[PDB]
């Protein structure tokens, strides 16, 4: 796969600046944090639950194990 | 030569103004150069 | 209403947030590639730009302003008539190959 | 009105040069100048005097992709010195 | 230098090109620079001067790039920029 | 060039795409530290353990090369699991050749790390050699014969240690050749990306964009590796391997290397010999079936909510199995492990393909 033979594109214009003319960290915190927060919130419902379940199964099983090793659980 | 031709070759008109001058008026002449783009007049 | 979870799903899937239409997201197999090849200039060029705009947003880990999100009610299958025929043609050939 | 405002501010005697080359004498050219361009305005005033500010150069790129055209055209350049600089030679 | 000398003199051939050189030169240089002067300016250029002036304007400088047509293969700006050194 | 410098790459691949180069680095690191350790290691059972302590105590910087090799093996697995997870989530497995070679790579690295762990001849070395080679005894009619043939005797002994040094020595170079083939098949298609949509309309050159990003990734890998080597070299290891091998006694709380714990939990959950071995083999080989189980009209899980939820359930389940593998075979761990083992195969064989179909329906195609 070589540039020149990838695919067909028509009517698209792209404007760019030299890396020497611009900042490498534009609005790093001012815009970065909001974006991180957004991304974090957008996925949390899909990522976290299974791990919460793991946590519950983990704490439940460990406690159940200890309790079972003593005279009066 | 040192001077590049008026039009470099490789291998629009939509108005009456840009069309004026397009009609031929003299016999054809063909030029070939060592250093300059070829041309064909008339 | 199924339809209720459908609009919900559409927004959860989220390709609309990148300005994509459902058909822009189909997995490309040979049937799909042939269908894309058969698209008229305008549908092809539009697809290219939407995908290009989406790849650019993805690279910046960004999304479009909500007003620019593809709207569920307005998303239409521009690829369907083409893909359906490509599949029909292949099935016909496969039937013939068995006789 | 835009055109007259533009011409008014820019077509002033001190910004023009009557030039001639060929079988003629400078004295005749000048006399014809005095004869025909004397009434040419030599003053818009002081509130107009259109003056050029320097123009910033930006290392950058503009790509208009159009695979429908048979050949690609590419132009690349660095910032040059300006007319009057000796470096041009 | 020889190519330049030939281009300069062959361009100022005919009343129109000379007339234009007069008009534009007065506006740009404020005077008509005579061929003998251009000759002096050209004669003084040697390999050292060419290296130093080229280095000054081209070497490790950011270029401006414009492309139009089937340009999928036009190099990326960073790659173009690294080619400047 | 064109295999690196001007290699076209998607403009949007994320950090999840950094693990391939990190695996290459883990491989080089293991080969470099490995060769240097091999310059001082002796494979006779009378001197193996001794030669390792000699490396750590008297060879100049022997200790750092050794712990870099040990912890490097752990980093190798962290990266391998991240690499496979990326592939499942984004549908990279549709690149069939690349994917299946990848499965071979996973098995070869597992076999390679197993044999290396046997080399210091500590307690875990010895019992690991015993147990794992015995997996072959589940093969009917000839299984036991295969095991004795591998051992070079009726039990793990000298003949075993000596050939394992040889196998462990050469296998990584074979892995390197297989990895080069892995990349060649990949190059035929170029990389997939987070959207699962062709990126041919927006490719950028690998250099300088991903060369610098890979270097940043390499720096982070080295930080993680060195935090372990310089501040907690034994954290991911097992104290029992600091005890020389004792053929008469299997430590009471013997447990596998952490990166093998999930598979060990699965095997332990089945109270049948052949059944446990088949489940173990299948827990890895099922990766070869993923492509055939793909029902979604879309390649990546990025736009598939239901699939994502099941994907993280699988990761959470592997985390559960890893934890269970580290616990004794007692209540309620026995049952939690059996459920987790069943859930693993159920998510891959049934729930995910089903979520794929439901999502298709919801999108009307
Ligand atoms: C344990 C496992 C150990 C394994 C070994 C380690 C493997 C590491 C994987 C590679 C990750 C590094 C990498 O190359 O990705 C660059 C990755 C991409 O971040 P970026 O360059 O800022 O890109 C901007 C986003 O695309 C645009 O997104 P944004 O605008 O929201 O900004 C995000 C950014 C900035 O946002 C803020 O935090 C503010 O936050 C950061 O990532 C920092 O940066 C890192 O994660 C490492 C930065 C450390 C210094
Ligand atoms: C000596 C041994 C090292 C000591 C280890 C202790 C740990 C200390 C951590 C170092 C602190 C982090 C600083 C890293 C350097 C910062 C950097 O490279 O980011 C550049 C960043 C770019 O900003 P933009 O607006 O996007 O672009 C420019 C537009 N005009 O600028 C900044 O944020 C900081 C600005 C001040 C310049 C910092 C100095 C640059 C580094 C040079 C190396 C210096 C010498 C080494 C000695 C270190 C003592
Ligand atoms: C094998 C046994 C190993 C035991 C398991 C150890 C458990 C470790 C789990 C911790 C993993 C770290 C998770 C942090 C990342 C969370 C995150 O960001 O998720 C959301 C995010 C959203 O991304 P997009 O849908 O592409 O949209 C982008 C919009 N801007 O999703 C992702 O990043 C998906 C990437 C997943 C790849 C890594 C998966 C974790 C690996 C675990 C093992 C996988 C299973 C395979 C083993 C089979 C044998
Ligand atoms: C010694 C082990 C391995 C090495 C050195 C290795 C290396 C690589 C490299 C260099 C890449 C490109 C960068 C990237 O996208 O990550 C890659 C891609 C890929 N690898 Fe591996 N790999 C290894 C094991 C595996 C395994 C175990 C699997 C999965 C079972 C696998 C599946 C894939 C797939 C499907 C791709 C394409 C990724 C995409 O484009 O999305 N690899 N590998
Ligand atoms: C895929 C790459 C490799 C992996 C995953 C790997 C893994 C391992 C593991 C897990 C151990 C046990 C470490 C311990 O706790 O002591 C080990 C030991 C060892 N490895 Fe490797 N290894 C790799 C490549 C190599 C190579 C190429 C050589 C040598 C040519 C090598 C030489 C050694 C030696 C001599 C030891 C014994 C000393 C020691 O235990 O540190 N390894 N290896
Ligand atoms: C000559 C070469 C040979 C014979 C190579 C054989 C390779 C086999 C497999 O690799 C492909 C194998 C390593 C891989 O199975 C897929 C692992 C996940 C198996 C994990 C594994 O580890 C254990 C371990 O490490 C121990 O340590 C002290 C102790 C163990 O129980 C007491 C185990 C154990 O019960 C299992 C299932
Ligand atoms: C994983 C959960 C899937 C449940 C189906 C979603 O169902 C949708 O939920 C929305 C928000 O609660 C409602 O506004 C909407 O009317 C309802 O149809
Ligand atoms: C550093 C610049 C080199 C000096 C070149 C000057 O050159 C001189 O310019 C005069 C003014 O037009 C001419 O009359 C004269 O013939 C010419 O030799
Ligand atoms: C990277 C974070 C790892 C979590 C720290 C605990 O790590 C665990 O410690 C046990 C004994 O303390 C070991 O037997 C076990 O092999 C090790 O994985």
């Amino acid at each position: 796969r070589q540039f020149g033979h990838l695919t067909r594109v028509r009517h698209v214009i792209t404007y760019s600046l030299s890396p020497f003319e611009q900042r490498a960290f534009p609005h790093y915190f001012s815009k970065g944090i909001p974006n991180v927060l957004r991304r974090t919130r957008a996925c949390i419902l899909r990522v976290a639950p299974p791990f919460v379940a793991f946590y519950l199964v983990y704490t439940w099983g460990t406690q159940e194990f200890e309790k079972s090793k003593r005279k009066n659980p | 030569a040192a001077v590049p031709a008026t039009s470099e070759s490789p291998v629009s008109v939509l108005c009456r103004e840009s069309l004026r001058g397009q009609a031929a008026g003299r016999p054809l002449v063909a030029s070939v150069s060592l250093n300059v783009p070829a041309s064909v007049r008339y | 209403w199924l339809e209720g979870i459908r609009k919900w799903y559409y927004n959860a899937a989220g390709f609309n947030k990148l300005g994509l239409m459902r058909d822009d997201t189909i997995h490309e197999n040979d049937d799909v590639k042939e269908a894309i090849r058969r698209l008229p200039e305008n549908l092809y060029d539009d697809r290219v730009f939407r995908i290009k705009r989406a790849l650019d947003l993805s690279m910046r880990q960004q999304i479009l302003p909500k007003e620019q999100w593809t709207k569920y009610e307005e998303d239409k299958s521009y690829l369907e008539p083409y893909l359906k025929e490509v599949i029909r043609e292949r099935k016909e050939r496969e039937e013939w190959a068995k006789k | 009105a835009d055109l007259t405002e533009y011409l008014s501010r820019h077509y002033k005697a001190p910004r023009m040069v009557l030039a001639a080359a060929g079988g003629l004498e400078h004295r005749q050219l000048l006399d014809l100048a005095q004869k025909h361009f004397s009434g040419l305005s030599g003053t818009y005033d002081e509130d107009a005097v259109p003056t050029l500010s320097p123009c910033r150069f930006t290392g950058s790129q503009i790509c208009h992709r159009e695979d429908g055209l048979p050949l690609a055209h590419v132009a690349i350049a660095v910032e040059g010195p300006g007319w009057a600089h000796p470096d041009n030679v | 230098k020889n190519l330049l000398r030939n281009a300069l003199v062959s361009h100022l051939d005919g009343t129109t090109p000379v007339c234009e050189d007069i008009g534009r030169s007065l506006l740009t240089y404020g005077r008509r620079i005579p061929l003998a002067e251009w000759e002096s300016r050209i004669a003084e250029v040697d390999a050292r001067v060419v290296r130093e002036v080229c280095s000054k304007y081209f070497y490790d400088q950011c270029p401006a790039v414009a492309g139009f047509g089937p340009i999928e293969q036009l190099p990326d700006y960073n790659r173009i920029r690294s080619g400047m050194f | 060039n064109n295999a690196f410098i001007d290699l076209p790459a998607p403009s949007n691949i994320s950090s999840w795409w950094n693990f391939g180069s990190l695996l290459g680095i883990c491989l080089i690191l293991q080969i470099l530290t490995g060769l240097f350790l091999a310059m001082h290691y002796t494979s006779d059972t009378t001197t193996a353990f001794s030669s390792v302590t000699h490396i750590c105590r008297d060879v100049n910087y022997g200790w750092i090369i050794r712990y870099m090799h040990a912890n490097g093996a752990s980093m190798f697995f962290i990266c391998l699991y991240m690499h496979v997870g990326r592939g499942l989530y984004y549908g990279s497995y549709t690149f069939l050749e690349t994917w299946n070679i990848g499965v071979i790579l996973l098995l070869t690295v597992m076999a390679t790390a197993f044999m290396g762990y046997v080399l210091p001849w500590g307690q875990m070395s010895f019992w690991g050699a015993t147990v794992i080679t015995n997996l072959l005894s589940a093969i009917p009619y000839i299984g036991t014969n295969l095991v004795e043939w591998i051992w070079g005797g009726f039990s793990v002994d000298k003949a075993t240690l000596t050939r394992f040094f040889a196998f462990h020595f050469i296998l990584p170079f074979i892995i390197m050749a297989i990895a080069m083939v892995h990349l060649l098949f990949l190059h035929e298609t170029g990389s997939n990306n987070p959207t699962g949509i062709s990126s041919d309309v927006d490719k950028i050159p690998f250099h300088p964009y991903y060369t610098i990003k890979d270097i940043l990734g390499a720096l982070l890998l080295i930080l993680a590796l060195m935090l372990l080597v310089l501040f907690a070299p034994d954290l991911l290891g097992d104290p029992d391997n600091y005890t020389p091998a004792n053929p008469l006694n299997t430590p009471p709380h013997i447990k596998p290397e952490w990166y093998f714990l999930f598979a060990y939990a699965i095997l332990r959950s089945i109270p049948n010999k052949l059944g446990g071995v088949l489940a173990l083999a299948f827990s890895i080989l099922i990766l070869a079936l993923i492509p055939l189980l793909h029902t979604s009209k879309q390649r990546s899980m990025m736009f598939r909510p239901l699939s994502q939820c099941l994907f993280w359930a699988l990761v959470a389940d592997l985390l559960t199995l890893t934890w269970i593998g580290g616990q004794p075979v007692e209540h309620p761990y026995i049952t939690i492990g059996q459920l987790a083992s069943v859930l693993y195969f159920l998510l891959i064989l049934v729930l995910m393909p089903t979520a794929g179909t439901i999502e298709n329906k919801l999108l009307k195609w």
